[PDB]
């Protein structure tokens, strides 16, 4: 059991439910439900999020460590030193080499492959939820929207659409099915991540109308401008990005296909250069 | 006119009484409300003693653009009108741009419409004037359109003032707000939804839609069914937008409203912006001539409904 | 005494100074006594580091020369500086070959030592080959060719497919084929063959050289994956 | 559940049950029971080892990833790039700065604190089972002897003593109790680790008689020669080492006491360089 | 022309060669024209690198000689290194001070630049004061004392408490008090005062040091902690 008896956790600073840097057998991350009277809906949210994390043990999933109930509802995970992929790419504009970018793609895919393999759909994959831990290891986090695929179609019921629009697949936006999420919707989000990785910018930078983007993407009018990929981007990546981004969800390849393509493109774009006089 | 002059005088007085603005300068009184990306607090600015509304908008932004947002908001220091909420200053702390503005103790017409159920055509007349003058003010003296007209952005007070707020003054702030969370409804004009057109003509549509919402006392979601109109799961936003774009505009019920009012909202809600009445045309409209000339204890109606 | 000289050179190697070290090792070899296994790697490290600093200087100066792309005295001054670097670079390598073909190669009892010194000779001739462009290129290119062929014969005869020295000769000779002669087909064939015969005796890997063997191995794989692209 | 369906794992090289470098969603480490007919004793071994790993999620415990049954019994864990502490200290004699050595101590303690806090006694802590992952992060591994403290004294029964002698506490060697292991026995092993860290050598280097060491340590005659600590070793560390090494197990610091001398040292003893020139 | 000389020195600085760079900068200062702000940091950079190399090989000879503790030519060579790398060390610093009074002392328009010139003089004198032991070394220590006091007066007068140069003068003068002075009381007090001055120009951190000033404060904390340990 992973319930942390009250008193042990020592909440500190704040970062962005709500997330604090705390203390429990070392630096940890503490994500709290600030309020005092947890509605049974916030309760099932918590129960569900914990339920999902419990099933994850993989170097590219951010490490769930335990949960607390008594003070406030909270989830404890490993602390990360270093920034989100969002922060590297759009804030400090880190000048990663293409082999590194490919590798970040690779690891992100590795973590997603692992989740889908245990039937978890993340539902909120995006730059911010991808941490370059110690600048060397991709840890996917924030499982606040994560869910496990139910064998039965009538368990679903009604959930108000939430999430960041730039990473939402057209079918998710449209929200026409009982359940528009799929492994494929996660792939699409990862598709937008490839976009940030191969271009350095978010999609739709000329459009600042929030509702317009929701409407135009859901309708099919709007889709990322793939011409904005930087010139050092391997052709295989551009293709792979366009495939993850297909509007017809079934046309998007899964995590196994990403693993099939993630190895070969990296092997093809060798980073070896100069090669002369080695001390050995 | 004299009353508005005196109000502006007092505002400028308090402005000169105070100086710079920063996070330590403030004490929280209460939470006036919250939205999609912003929060508003009734606060007491400690140095001056002034009670003001403090709006915080969360943004993760480069120092160079935060400073550009502040600098661009400083234009509000000159925005002086009785149809425009007053501006005390702006700053950035922690992770959030703060806009400090004239506290309006009556709230937003959104808040009001909840308690009042429906707003009387005669009050809406005053509101319609207030909006037009304010949109005119913004347009002519400050080269800008509102962008975001809707009940929650028209603010009213004890002295019977109806002012506009949350308009698009900093161009950089507009840009920085585009990375946003999804709303639950929309007042956006169809031509904007289609990127076909962009002018004051679009703010006119939103005023139109607002009015219908305020008149009938219900938000626009494909109007209402035959039964529902007798009394008087929510449609997803994409469906709302698709409606606005592809369906006929909403309209006022037949008997309950004057023909002048019905005609007024109608010329505000014409799908094609070209054929849509403009501020000059609306100003001399039957409904406006009438309402201007009417005398209504607006301030009285307001306090009586709260 | 020799031991004071080798302690002085080793101490200067620990201080990251490669001028007093090279002078001390030249003073060692000028005595004309045969080295050990230990005293040799110091000499190769010294005369590798000295040429390597000038090599990096030459590369970055030449890239600035290709970077400027104007018409001024900067190009004349930069080209003159590159010529001065070549003159310094040339003096070092000539001192090496003069210290090599007069006390060490003609008096070399161990055949493993003969593979070593011939590998060094081919290396320094390649070092001169990359920088001198003109008629004098075709002399040192053929000289390194003869030296590496002479080393390759003794490597194929009396060496191990997993020894460090044969691997280093294969590595240097492959990059010679790729950079100097620009025939990447025979370099691809050569490196693939050396890598496949390097796999055979993977079990025969004693503690004396595991790090060197796997280091040249992964370097060989990296060169292969660069060239097959 | 953490059972990896057969076929997914792709065993490769060998390293040292038996351990291979394999493939399963990236590089992993695969530890197999080579044989073909698993005795019910080897079976409970496996069941127990998996049972323990399942309860660990901490950056200083080597990451358990899942287990396989069908091909052979196997445990899959994260792969590590970089060497064991044993390898750094006694093979390539890595010249760590004292602040680093203290930090390795610190992290090793952190992982042990976490295990004991969930009632796991490792029982085979030693240099080899402490990996400096990417040269920066201590991961404690090999839970082949790990066990969970039973509330009841009669569940124990009979287990043939196994383990490396240089890290075995005198009470463990003597093997007089039903259960001579304790959190304190783990501390003693960590004590020997401090020894390797602060001295650079294993204990008893003058003695090469295996049975003699077992006999002399169990008897009280033999104990590590603390004089061999290098001179840059903070006095607090030497004391802390001597405390972890106390013969009377209760004398050695435990749980909070273990996270006091080391934790106290961690908030102290720093900066071997006074340079400031710019 | 001056610009060819400064481009040559900058290019040689990019090639990690600090002999042609020092010769080019000595040839710059021998003209006897007053430097800019930019052309000065290059001169200090190469000079600082030479001082560091002298401390590095000479420092290695110091500790290496203690480890030996015998009586031989290896030990003779360690003593020889003290006489020789120390004499080499002496020749470099004397060339610097001769190029300082000869050119830097003659032309100086910026008063800040004067502090940098005096800070450099105290640095080279203190290094020399640290190295040698005797009466001449004591005289060098006295020279550095006067130089740092002369710089400290102008720092307290017309500098910022958050400028890089005043912070660097406080840092070098504090380590002078600790290592040459051999006092931890006064040295820690001086370091604390320097850190307080750097913190006290919070607005003046933004142009003068800010992040660099914060790093200097961290260095003061490191020095202070070590001296109080
Ligand atoms: N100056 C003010 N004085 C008193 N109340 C205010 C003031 N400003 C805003 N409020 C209230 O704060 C709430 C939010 O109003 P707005 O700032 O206009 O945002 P909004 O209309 O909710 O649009 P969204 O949903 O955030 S995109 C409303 O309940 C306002 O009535
Ligand atoms: O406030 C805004 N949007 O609402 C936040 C969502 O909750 C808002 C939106 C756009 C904008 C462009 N330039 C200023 N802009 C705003 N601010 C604002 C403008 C005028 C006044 I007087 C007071 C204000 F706070
Ligand atoms: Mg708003």
């Amino acid at each position: 059991d992973w319930e942390i008896p009250d008193g042990q956790i020592t909440v500190g600073q704040r970062i962005g439910g709500t997330v604090y840097k705390g203390k429990w057998h070392g630096d940890v991350a503490v994500k709290m439900l600030n309020v005092t009277a947890p509605t049974p809906q916030q309760l099932q949210a918590f129960k569900n999020e914990v339920g999902v994390l419990r099933k994850t043990r993989h170097v590219n999933i951010l490490l769930f460590m335990g949960y607390s109930t008594k003070p406030q509802l909270a989830i404890v995970t490993q602390w990360c030193e270093g920034s989100s992929l969002y922060h590297h790419l759009h804030i400090i504009e880190t000048k990663f080499e293409m082999i590194k970018l490919i590798d970040i793609a690779r690891q992100t895919a590795q973590g997603m492959d692992y989740l889908h393999a245990k039937s978890i759909i993340h539902r909120d994959l995006k730059s911010n939820n991808i941490f370059l831990h110690e600048d060397l290891t991709v840890k996917i986090g924030d499982f606040g929207l994560a869910t496990v695929k139910s064998r039965w179609s009538g368990s679903h019921q009604f959930e108000q659409l939430s999430g960041s629009i730039l990473w939402m697949a057209p079918e998710v936006i449209r929200m026409q099915d009982k359940n528009p999420y799929s492994f494929q919707s996660d792939v699409y989000a990862f598709g937008i991540v490839l976009y940030e990785l191969m271009t350095g910018q978010l999609p739709y930078s000329n459009i600042n109308n929030r509702d317009q983007i929701i409407f135009m993407v859901g309708r099919g009018y709007l889709s990322p401008d793939l011409s904005k990929v930087r010139s050092n981007c391997p052709k295989a990546m551009k293709r792979l990005m366009a495939e993850c981004l297909k509007k017809k969800r079934d046309e998007r390849p899964l995590f196994p296909q990403i693993l099939a393509s993630i190895e070969l493109l990296a092997r093809s774009l060798p980073k070896i250069h100069r090669s002369a006089s080695e001390p050995s | 006119d004299e009353q508005q002059r005196k109000r502006l005088e007092a505002f400028l007085t308090q402005k000169q009484k105070v100086g710079e603005l920063k996070d330590d300068d403030f004490e929280k009184i209460s939470e006036l409300g919250a939205g999609n990306g912003g929060v508003v607090f009734k606060v007491s600015h400690k140095p001056s003693g002034l009670v003001m509304a403090r709006k915080l908008i969360h943004l993760e932004i480069k120092p160079a653009i935060r400073n550009q947002i502040i600098r661009e908001l400083q234009v509000l220091h000159e925005c002086n009108s009785p149809y425009i909420v007053g501006f005390y200053g702006a700053f950035y702390s922690d992770g959030e741009i703060s806009i400090c503005m004239e506290h309006m103790d009556g709230g937003s017409l959104d808040q009001v419409l909840k308690k009042a159920g429906r707003i009387p055509e005669q009050i809406l007349g005053k509101v319609s004037i207030a909006v037009i003058k304010g949109l005119t003010y913004l347009r002519e003296k400050h080269k800008i359109m509102h962008r975001d007209v809707k009940p929650s952005n028209i603010l009213v007070n004890s002295r019977g003032e109806i002012k506009l707020c949350d308009f698009g003054v900093s161009g950089q702030l507009i840009d920085a707000m585009a990375n946003a969370f999804v709303g639950t409804r929309s007042y956006m004009s169809p031509e904007r939804l289609q990127g076909t057109h962009y002018s004051v003509q679009s703010d006119i549509w939103s005023m139109g839609l607002s009015l219908v919402e305020m008149a009938v006392g219900r938000y626009p979601i494909p109007p209402p069914d035959a039964k529902e109109l007798e009394l008087m799961p929510p449609m997803a936003i994409f469906e709302l937008l698709d409606y606005i774009v592809n369906e006929p505009p909403p309209k006022l019920p037949s008997g309950v409203f004057s023909l002048e009012f019905q005609d007024f909202v109608n010329k505000c809600l014409i799908k094609n912006p070209a054929e849509r009445a403009d501020l000059k045309q609306l100003m001399v409209h039957a409904f406006i001539k009438r309402s201007d000339a009417e005398e209504v204890d607006f301030a009285g109606w307001l306090c009586s409904t709260i | 005494d020799k031991e004071e000289l080798v302690q002085r050179a080793k101490l200067a190697e620990q201080a990251e100074r490669y001028d007093d070290m090279a002078a001390a090792m030249k003073e060692v070899t000028e005595t004309g006594v045969e080295l050990s296994n230990e005293e040799r790697n110091l000499l190769s490290v010294a005369y590798k580091n000295v040429v390597g600093a000038r090599r990096s200087s030459w590369r970055v100066i030449s890239s600035i020369e290709q970077k400027t792309e104007g018409s001024e005295r900067k190009q004349q001054m930069a080209k003159e500086y590159r010529v001065k670097v070549e003159k310094e670079l040339r003096e070092i390598c000539y001192d090496v070959l003069g210290l090599l073909d007069k006390h060490l190669i003609p008096k070399a009892s161990n055949p493993e030592s003969k593979v070593f010194y011939l590998k060094m000779k081919g290396d320094y001739y390649r070092y001169l080959a990359e920088v001198a462009t003109g008629e004098t290129r075709n002399s040192v290119v053929e000289d390194s060719q003869k030296a590496y062929q002479d080393a390759f014969e003794i490597s194929k005869a009396k060496m191990q497919p997993t020894h460090p020295i044969r691997l280093g000769l294969a590595l240097n000779f492959s990059v010679f084929y790729y950079e100097i002669l620009n025939s990447p087909d025979k370099a691809c064939q050569l490196a693939k063959q050396a890598f496949d015969d390097a796999i055979a005796e993977l079990d025969t890997l004693n503690e004396d050289s595991y790090k060197d063997s796997t280091l040249i191995m992964q370097l060989l794989r990296d060169n292969l994956t660069l060239w097959t692209s």
